[PDB]
């Protein structure tokens, strides 16, 4: 199948017609996402086999064909883009200034971006294009608005 | 079962459309991987 590095939508024919259940990236030849968009089943590309190989149901996060390979980081400071792929829609870039979660662990970078819920698993960009995280894991505000961590793995 | 479908490159791009605020949220992550607001 195809192994070519970019972003990729995840679907189903299981439901009415083809649905779109969340979003990857392809680096290096391994398949990343958000956890609750496969539940860590295996995926299909082509004729082609892609099995789980790590993930973490606390982290929300697994890898396919190898080890998790994303570790650039979110500086802080700078505006940061969510490359939203949304369900039947083309490919977009969002710019942003991230918002701060903060936890009894320490803080880490929030995108302030509302999209439908299979979009989940879309990467987000610092300026030198390099994957700081993935969008889909987050909290509903005050307003009903959602806002999602900018989740990143660890790259042994 | 579930594909994958190529959509596109990985680049950042010059004059996007620039939006969303940036909060500062107390928050708490479960067992499960559940963010949840801590008021
Ligand atoms: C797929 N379940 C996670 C989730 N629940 N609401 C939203 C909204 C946007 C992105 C992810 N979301």
């Amino acid at each position: 199948g195809e192994t070519t590095d970019g972003v990729y939508r995840v679907m189903t024919r299981r439901l009415l017609g083809s649905t779109q259940v969340g979003v990857g990236v392809m680096q290096e030849g391994v398949f990343h996402t958000m956890w609750h968009v496969t539940k860590g089943a295996a995926l299909r590309s082509g004729e082609g086999r892609l099995d789980p190989y790590w993930g973490d149901v606390k982290q929300d996060l697994v890898s396919y064909c190898g080890p998790w390979k994303l570790d650039a980081a979110w500086d802080g400071l700078s505006e940061v883009q969510l490359l939203a792929v949304p369900p039947g829609e083309r490919a977009k870039n969002i710019q942003t200034l991230p918002g701060i979660f903060k936890t009894k662990d320490g803080d880490i970078g929030a995108v302030a971006l509302d999209y439908p819920a299979g979009t989940s698993g879309s990467p987000i960009l610092d300026k030198c294009g390099r994957v700081i995280g993935l969008y889909g894991n987050g909290v509903v505000i005050k307003n009903g608005s959602y806002v999602s961590a900018i989740t990143q793995g660890k790259r042994e | 079962d579930m594909y994958i479908e190529r959509a596109g490159d990985i680049t950042w791009e010059k004059d996007a459309e620039v939006t969303g605020n940036s909060p500062r949220l107390d928050v708490a992550l479960d067992e499960s991987g559940d963010f949840s607001l801590v008021e």
